[PDB]
């Protein structure tokens, strides 16, 4: 309904974004308030390549200047196509609190969101905020991406201090990403 | 001439009357009581505060505040684009690009103060040979934004089209002192 | 009715924030002298519910008096990023608004607004103590006209 | 002038009389018009637990008229 | 104090930063109702000191909190370069109004308060008491003031009257040069050491034939006193090091320049 | 029991007043206002190092006297003994040896803030 | 019918404290020739509600380097205790009479310290570790004397029950027998209740908002609610232990009415102090109170032991 | 709490009003001298108005 | 006497501002009840009382009015009011008000004075009042 | 003026000196406003003769 209204429009289709005051890493980070993490299928069957904000923003800002991108769709995905169980284990090794799974089906883990969806404020979860995490599955096929727009995207291995250094306790408030065992990346 | 301030120590073989005089300063710490009665002397005074927006304190005709471009009694913008009011403005605040007015006269097309500059020093109202730029007695012109302090020429003539009843009285009160 | 209740709550929520706002023991230049003369017995802050507390955690507004140098700048945003976030800002002076003198020097930031966002700007080289007082009465209505519960109902 | 202080005092001054005068009228209501009848020793507790046993279980009453 | 900012605002325009004392003497004369108010201010200020000097110069706390703090000796102050009040507070009789009177201070009688045992309370008294001997000088500077002129009588160094530059030409030219270029001082160099209340406020001008200068330089009394904050803070703890800084008359403008 | 009715309240008056302080301010906690203060800079050391006090000896003389204070407290009942001449003397003997113990330290530079 | 007595015992002290925040800003003002609050209410009568309702909307800082358990428990422990000290405090007949009703005060008075130590120790900061340590050597200083200045008074009274003093003062104030005790008590009511001419712990000018600086609005009020609530106790005791108002038991509201008249003075007497005197540098306060008051205390402690036995004046154990 | 060695880092208010006088004439630099000691204004003007 | 002459002098303050609806208004709106000689009542409602017996800060006070230029100044009271003929008076610059020493009108000066337009519309936005100082080119509509 | 002569004696005593003569709240003793206009004296050297700048 945009192409049929304003053709020759740029449409960026980014992956699930992370950054300071995000809703992606600071989501799984705050599962620690409960007993543990209820993530589906022990995390597997959910392949994810997240992307950093500035990679998206530097992509937009350069898309509003090229003679290219007069209709070209895009996909701002980033490298290191992680797997969710290892994507979260990285977070809770970075955020040194603890990590034990607590697997579930969508029979209940989509209903818990309907309990927290009954919040007049900014909810902690929803019917659908549970399901984006689990729909999240894609392989890059043909689309242009960042690297043919101006940006050389950033891996999550590097800019994860800045967004999880808050979620730690004293006795882990300085821990040097030299430490913490980088995640296992899947190519498929 | 020099004056000693703390120099009195001389053991006069202090008599027992001068001991209690000292031994009751201590054990009743009375030198401090002379301070408590001193602050008790002030709550019973009239507090000098003034209800500000209803009682705005005293000023004088030379109080220099918000700039304004005065105007002759028959219209005719009193500025003549000399440029000896940015050649002296030490904060480097004024840009007064000019032209012939198309009457053949000589007036500004541009005038400016960056009031985030403008040290409020008075060099521009005392340098102006025509009494065009003055520095009015405003002091309530705070702004929520940075752009409202970049008075160019239309915010600054009509400002002078506002306070001219209040400026000229002070200028008339002071053209003998300057 | 719900909106009328929320407008009055949001008018009643602000009465506290605007009356009892606790500015912060800043300094740095001549301009700060006038804040003392605004703590003085002529134009009393305390009569307006305005109190110096010298810690940001206890604070509700920053008053930036004086040239905000490049060395002081980290210590100015390390401090603005230590309050809670109903935090407000006030820029006393022409050294803090634009850097009036020292706009072209090398060790001076050309405005408090380069670094911390600001609600109000008080001009004057030494703005009269009855000219911050006009500002922190104007900041005292700039958030009388904030609608933080209204735009929650319609959202 | 200084007389503007009295509201802060005489409203604070109708605020520390209550916990004194309320502490008695609330005792008399509960204790039957008498005082709370404090017990510091083991004897004054015996008289209560005696007087508790010469009536209904409340102890702020019966005396002579019986025998 | 605000009662004295009205003695600038009633004289200059600005309460605080009054560009009033120029090389060409003084920009602008007094108005008719000014000295008659300093008298009504000066007769009473001497009691307000007594209303404070009472509150502080006889306590224990003030006298047990400042005393024996900052016992910087005589010959080490000079090695450190204090020169203002942190040396006469230790007994060095020195002042640039009895030794180097620059403006009218020759014919101004007053006393230079000196104190032995300089320990942040003995210089306090030297600081409360030069408020008196200056209040003594107002009694003189108000009484004797000759009915003369107010700026230098030399229109190439001090601009003419704002009405003299509307009848006459030359006054209009010099007005058009003084307030555009300047007046072309000759090349040279000086050191005007002045006793501000902090002390020897110095200015090392270096001129050239231009109307601009060539490297002024300012001597901050406080750039030498704050370096004395290292030896005076020896033996003394956190709660009275906080008092040393106030017994140097610190202002972080003159120094940080 | 009557006091538990007074004091479980005051915990709740405090505990009910704190839950309505964390869950009713609308917070925005991110990184740099949570980190410690030291007056507009990043703290050099770690805030949890040896303080190395200087009144170390007086803290002990208090630690000994809080016993001695406790060792006085039964005097309001001791006067209600029939002797009141050993209570007389032995109350002088306790207070005197204290001042002797206090005056020795007073001269041997105990309560003087080593420096 | 007991909860309706607590409700009329805690509301009328949190509503009083609130207007001590006001009265501590006006009386200090008129001494400074400056009107205090005049505007939010008629004469500032409605400023603490702003101040109170302002503080329960701002972000309670959960600092990144801290102990969030003791962080939250100290203000819970401060507002609890100093509010809970009013329980036995006998306006003529107390809520809770106690034999040892004053050791209840001393002991619980000491736990007002651990709200100041656990706070500043939890909160990682140099300027709060100090304020914690600034209380350690303060409690060490006066607590030797808040007992003996409190014993030797209760030595020519009998039991520690605060209710007995109303009968000991049935015809005279104990200020006249023991003004030396009452002097040092006043200063020891002023070290405890760290609000003072010698604050040393919430030092704005040395230790900026010491023991209190990492604390933002929510937890922050619980100290002001506790400190200005504790100012009124240690003056309310002086209106019981030294200044004995009128019992006359058919109008017991005469005690409570004169109990007002003196407690406000002693609560308004502290206000002249803060506006009149600076601090003791934290080495004098312990050289001012082990050297000058401690021997003078033990003397009068010894004098009041040889006061009744010399004469006859033995207090009875009722 | 006792102080063994302090190390002030004055300089957090440097602006450079020994380098701006270099580009401003002797009247156009007079009010810089009020700023040095912002408490004693005229005593600075009184100094700079003599060296000139 | 004497002790009551204050009371007899402090009672007319209450009973001198009309009645309750007037006294109740001046109090919460200005926070001081004082009787003084009226000399003003400007256009759009500013009263400008006076009392020379009070000290030098409180002998000239304004009592604003509601219904400013569509802004409802019953609580939102400014000092950017007080137009340019009483500013010279209220601020104690001069000794006589603009009734017996009124100013000279000059047929350009405003009649309707505006307060400090802060963040509404009717505020100030800068220009580049310069006539654009360059001219590029005119391509024709005629191909070749 | 706001003294009523029973607080004067208190206020004069608690401080210990007379301050109804040396008060800091200015009423009428001050110089007023709107002073008469002056006629400033021309300095020296305005004397139309024997004033060659080369001499001075
Ligand atoms: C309500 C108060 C606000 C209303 C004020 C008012 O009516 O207009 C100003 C009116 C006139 O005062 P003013 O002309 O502005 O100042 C002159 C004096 O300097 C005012 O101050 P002063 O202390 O110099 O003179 C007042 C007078 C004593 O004034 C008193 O009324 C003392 C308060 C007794 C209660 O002083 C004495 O004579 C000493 C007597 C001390 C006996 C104790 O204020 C009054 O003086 C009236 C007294 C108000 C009594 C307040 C008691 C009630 C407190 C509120 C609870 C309800
Ligand atoms: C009615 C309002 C009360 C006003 C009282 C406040 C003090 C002001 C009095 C004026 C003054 O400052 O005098 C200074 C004067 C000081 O004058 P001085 O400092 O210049 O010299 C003193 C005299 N020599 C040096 C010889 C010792 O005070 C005195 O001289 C005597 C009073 C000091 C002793 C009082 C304090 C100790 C008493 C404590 C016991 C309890 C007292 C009763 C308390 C009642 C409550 C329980
Ligand atoms: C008990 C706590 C209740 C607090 C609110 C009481 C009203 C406060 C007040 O008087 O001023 C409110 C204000 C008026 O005071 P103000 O703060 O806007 O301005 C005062 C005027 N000067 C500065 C000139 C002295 O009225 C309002 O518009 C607020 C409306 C919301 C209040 C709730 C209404 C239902
Ligand atoms: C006096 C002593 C007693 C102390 C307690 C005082 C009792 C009176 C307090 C009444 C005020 C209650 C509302 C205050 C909440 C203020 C926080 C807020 O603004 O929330 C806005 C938020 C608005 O959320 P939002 O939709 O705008 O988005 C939030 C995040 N931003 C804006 C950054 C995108 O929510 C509310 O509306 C608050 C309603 C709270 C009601 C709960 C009861
Ligand atoms: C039988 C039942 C009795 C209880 C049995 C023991 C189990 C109870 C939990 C004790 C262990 C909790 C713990 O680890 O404490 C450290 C924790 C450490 O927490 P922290 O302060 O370091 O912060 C942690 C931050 N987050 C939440 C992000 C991880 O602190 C405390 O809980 C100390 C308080 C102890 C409570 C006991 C005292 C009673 C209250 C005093 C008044
Ligand atoms: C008949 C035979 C039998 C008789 C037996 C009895 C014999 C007589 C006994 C006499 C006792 C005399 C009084 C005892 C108390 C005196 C305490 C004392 O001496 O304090 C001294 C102390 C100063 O000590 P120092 O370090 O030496 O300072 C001087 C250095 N140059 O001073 C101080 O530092 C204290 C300073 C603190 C000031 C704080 C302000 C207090 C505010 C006052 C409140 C006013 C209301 C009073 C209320 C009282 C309580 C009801
Ligand atoms: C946030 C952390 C808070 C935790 C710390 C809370 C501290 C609370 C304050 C400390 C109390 C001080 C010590 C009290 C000792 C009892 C005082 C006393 O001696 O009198 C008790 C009294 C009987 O004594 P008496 O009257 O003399 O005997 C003659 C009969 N009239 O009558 C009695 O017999 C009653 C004795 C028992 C009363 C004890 C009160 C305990 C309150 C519960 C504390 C735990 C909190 C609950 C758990 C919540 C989780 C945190
Ligand atoms: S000096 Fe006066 S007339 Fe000349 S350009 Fe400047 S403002 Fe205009
Ligand atoms: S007052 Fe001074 S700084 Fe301001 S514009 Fe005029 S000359 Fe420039
Ligand atoms: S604007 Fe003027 S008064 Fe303010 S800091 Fe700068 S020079 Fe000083």
């Amino acid at each position: 309904e945009v192409r049929s209204v304003f053709p020759e429009a740029i449409i960026i289709r980014p992956s699930d974004i992370f950054g300071r005051e995000d809703r992606f890493l600071n989501h799984f980070a705050n599962y620690r308030w409960f007993l543990a993490v209820p993530l589906v299928s022990l995390g597997f069957k959910t392949v994810k390549q997240p992307v950093y904000v500035a990679d998206v923003s530097k992509g937009i800002v350069n898309a509003t200047k090229d003679p290219d991108a007069v209709g070209k769709t895009f996909a701002f995905t980033g490298p290191n196509r992680y797997l969710l169980f290892h994507l979260v284990k990285y977070i809770f090794g970075m955020t040194h609190r603890t990590f034990i799974p607590y697997p579930l089906p969508l029979f209940v883990y989509s209903w818990i969101g309907k309990l927290f969806g009954l919040s007049p404020f900014e909810p902690w979860t929803t019917k659908d905020k549970v399901e984006r995490i689990h729909i999240s599955d894609v392989m890059p096929t043909d689309l242009p991406g960042l690297e043919d727009l101006g940006v050389q995207p950033t891996p999550l291995e590097l800019k994860s201090i800045e967004v999880l250094r808050r979620h730690r306790t004293y006795r882990w408030l300085s821990s040097e990403i030299e430490e913490t065992k980088p995640a296992k990346t899947v190519n498929y | 001439t020099y004056k000693y301030v703390n120099k009195k120590e001389q053991e006069s073989e202090v008599d027992m009357k001068s001991a209690t005089d000292n031994a009751a300063r201590i054990l009743m710490w009375t030198e401090l009581i002379r301070g408590l009665g001193m602050t008790l002397s002030y709550l019973f005074r009239e507090p000098a505060t003034i209800n500000y927006p209803f009682e705005k304190g005293p000023l004088s005709p030379r109080f220099r505040g918000e700039h304004a471009l005065r105007r002759y009694p028959s219209g005719e913008e009193r500025c003549i684009a000399c440029k000896l009011c940015e050649a002296i403005c030490p904060a480097q605040a004024i840009t007064i690009e000019a032209e012939p007015r198309a009457d053949g006269s000589r007036r500004t097309t541009r005038y400016d103060i960056d009031m985030t500059k403008c040290i409020y020093c008075g060099f521009c109202q005392e340098a102006c040979p025509v009494d065009a730029i003055v520095e009015g007695p405003n002091f309530e012109f705070s702004t929520e934004t940075h752009e409202e302090l970049l008075y160019n020429k239309e915010k600054l003539l009509n400002n002078g089209d506002k306070w001219e009843a209040e400026i000229a009285a002070n200028i008339q009160a002071d053209y003998l002192y300057r | 009715r719900a909106e009328y209740v929320v407008t009055k709550l949001d008018d009643l929520i602000n009465w506290a924030r605007r009356s009892s706002l606790w500015p912060m023991t800043f300094g740095l230049a001549c301009c700060a002298v006038e804040m003392m003369h605004m703590a003085a017995p002529r134009y009393d802050m305390d009569r307006f519910g305005v109190v110096f507390r010298a810690s940001p955690r206890q604070a509700d507004v920053m008053i930036v008096a004086g040239t905000l140098t490049n060395k002081m700048a980290p210590a100015l945003r390390k401090v603005y990023d230590q309050m809670p976030e109903p935090r407000y800002v006030v820029s006393m002076g022409s050294c803090a608004n634009g850097g009036g003198y020292y706009h072209y020097s090398y060790s001076v930031v050309r405005g408090c607004d380069r670094i911390v966002p600001v609600d109000i700007y008080v001009p004057g080289c030494p703005p009269t103590a009855e000219a911050l007082l006009y500002g922190i009465l104007q900041l005292q209505r700039k958030i009388k006209r904030e609608q933080k519960l209204k735009i929650w109902y319609r959202r | 002038m200084w007389f503007e202080i009295l509201p802060g005092l005489a409203i604070m001054g109708v605020c520390l009389v209550i916990p004194g005068v309320s502490t008695a009228y609330i005792h008399k209501f509960t204790n039957g018009g008498k005082e709370k009848r404090v017990a510091r020793v083991q004897y004054q507790w015996y008289l209560m637990e005696r007087d508790r046993r010469i009536s209904g279980v409340n102890r702020y009453y019966v005396s002579k008229g019986l025998e | 104090r605000e009662k004295m900012f009205e003695f600038y605002e009633r004289v200059s325009g600005a309460r605080m930063h009054a560009a009033y004392i120029r090389p060409g003497g003084v920009h602008q004369d007094l108005p008719l109702g000014l000295l008659d108010d300093i008298y009504e201010f000066s007769k009473n200020f001497s009691l307000r000191i007594d209303e404070v000097e009472e509150m502080l110069t006889n306590n224990r706390i003030w006298r047990n909190r400042t005393v024996d703090i900052g016992v910087v000796t005589a010959e080490d102050a000079l090695n450190y370069g204090f020169s203002g009040v942190m040396l006469r507070g230790s007994g060095i009789q020195w002042d640039l109004r009895k030794t180097q009177p620059y403006d009218v201070y020759d014919q101004v009688e007053f006393d230079v308060p000196i104190g032995s045992r300089g320990d942040c309370y003995d210089r306090y008294l030297c600081r409360v008491e030069e408020m008196r001997q200056s209040l003594r000088i107002i009694e003189q500077c108000l009484n004797k003031m000759p009915p003369g002129e107010i700026k230098v009588d030399d229109a190439k160094v001090s601009p003419p009257k704002r009405a003299e530059m509307k009848t006459s030409m030359e006054s209009l030219i010099h007005h058009f040069k003084l307030y555009t270029e300047g007046y072309q001082v000759p090349p040279g160099a000086t050191y005007t050491a002045i006793e501000a209340p902090k002390g020897e406020f110095g200015v090392y001008l270096v001129s050239d034939g231009s109307s601009r200068p060539y490297r002024c330089k300012i001597k901050a009394p406080g750039f030498a006193h704050l370096a004395g904050l290292d030896k005076m803070s020896k033996g003394h703890m956190l709660a009275d090091v906080v008092a040393i800084i106030g017994t140097q008359d610190i202002v972080f403008g003159e120094i940080d320049r | 029991m009557n006091l538990y009715t007074v004091i479980f309240i005051n915990i709740l008056l405090s505990l009910t007043l704190i839950l309505v302080a964390f869950w009713l301010p609308q917070m925005n906690l991110y990184s740099e206002k949570a980190n410690p203060y030291e007056c507009g800079f990043d703290p050099t050391s770690s805030a949890r190092l040896p303080f190395s006090m200087k009144f170390f000896l007086v803290a002990i003389t208090f630690l000994l006297f809080d016993l001695e204070i406790a060792l006085l407290l039964p005097l309001p009942w001791a006067i209600q003994t029939i002797k009141t001449s050993t209570m007389m003397i032995m109350a002088f003997i306790l207070v005197t040896i204290l001042s002797l113990g206090l005056a020795y330290e007073w001269t041997q530079k105990g309560l003087e803030w080593t420096e | 019918m007991f909860f309706i007595n607590i409700l009329t015992l805690l509301v009328p002290i949190l509503i009083a404290m609130a207007f001590l925040t006001l009265v501590e800003r006006k009386i200090l003002g008129y001494m400074q020739l400056r009107k205090g609050p005049n505007i939010v209410g008629p004469y500032g009568i409605l400023q603490p509600f702003a101040d109170a309702m302002k503080l329960f909307m701002k972000e309670p800082m959960r600092p990144l380097t801290t102990s969030m358990s003791l962080f939250i428990i100290a203000p819970t422990l401060s507002l609890t205790l100093a509010l809970s000290l009013w329980v036995p405090l006998p306006m003529p007949h107390p809520l809770i009479n106690l034999n040892l009703g004053i050791l209840f005060i001393l002991a619980t008075s000491s736990l007002s310290v651990y709200s100041i130590l656990w706070s500043g120790w939890a909160s990682n900061s140099k300027y709060s570790l100090f304020g914690a340590l600034r209380a350690v050597a303060q409690t060490i200083s006066y607590e030797v004397t808040m007992a003996i200045i409190l014993l030797s008074v209760l030595l020519m009274n009998g039991s520690y029950s605060l209710q007995t003093l109303i009968t000991t003062q049935e015809h005279m104030w104990l200020l006249l027998p023991a003004w030396p005790m009452a002097m040092m008590w006043f200063i020891s009511t002023l070290a405890e209740t760290n609000r003072a001419p010698f604050d040393l712990t919430e030092g704005e000018s040395e230790l900026v908002s010491g023991f209190n600086v990492e604390y933002a609005a929510g937890p922050f009020a619980l100290f002001f609610m506790a400190e200005y609530t504790n100012i009124i106790l240690m003056n309310a005791l002086t209106t019981i232990i030294f200044l004995g108002p009128l019992y006359y038991i058919n109008l017991p509201e005469l005690y409570s009415t004169n109990f007002m008249m003196e407690a406000l003075l002693l609560s308004s007497t502290f206000l002249w102090i803060r506006a009149s005197y600076p601090r003791f540098r934290y080495d004098q306060l312990m050289h001012l109170l082990w050297k000058n008051f401690l021997p003078l205390t033990l003397a009068l402690c010894m004098w009041h032991i040889s006061l009744p036995i010399f004469t006859a004046g033995v207090p009875p154990y009722m | 709490e006792m102080v063994r060695k302090c190390d002030p880092h004055i300089g957090l208010l440097h602006r450079g009003t020994e380098k701006l006088i270099e580009y401003k004439t002797y009247l156009q630099a007079l009010p810089y001298f009020d700023r040095l000691d912002y408490v004693s204004m005229m005593c600075n003007e009184q100094a700079y108005s003599i060296a000139v | 006497m004497e002790l009551v002459e204050v009371l007899k002098r402090g009672v007319q303050q209450v009973t001198g501002h009309g009645g309750l609806r007037g006294l109740l208004r001046v109090f919460f709106r200005a926070n001081d009840i004082r009787i003084g000689t009226l000399v003003g009542e400007d256009k759009y409602g500013n009263k400008y009382y006076e009392d020379n017996k009070q000290f030098f800060g409180r002998h000239r006070w304004v009592i604003y009015t509601t219904e400013m230029n569509g802004k409802n100044t019953f609580w939102d009271v400014d000092g950017s009011m007080v137009p340019p003929e009483w500013h010279r008076w209220l601020h104690c610059m001069t000794d006589d008000p603009p009734t017996t020493n009124p100013p000279t009108a000059r047929k350009f000066i405003w009649t309707n004075h505006k307060f400090n337009v802060s963040a509404t519309p009717e505020q100030y936005v800068p220009y580049s009042t310069t006539r654009k100082k360059i001219h590029e080119w005119v391509p024709p509509s005629t191909p070749y | 003026a706001s003294a009523t002569r029973v607080i004067q004696k208190l206020r004069n005593w608690a401080s210990g000196q007379d301050l109804q003569a040396k008060l800091q709240l200015r009423y009428q003793e001050i110089a007023k406003r709107t002073q008469p206009p002056p006629k400033l004296p021309v300095g020296p050297s305005h004397k139309l003769s024997n004033n060659y700048y080369c001499t001075r």
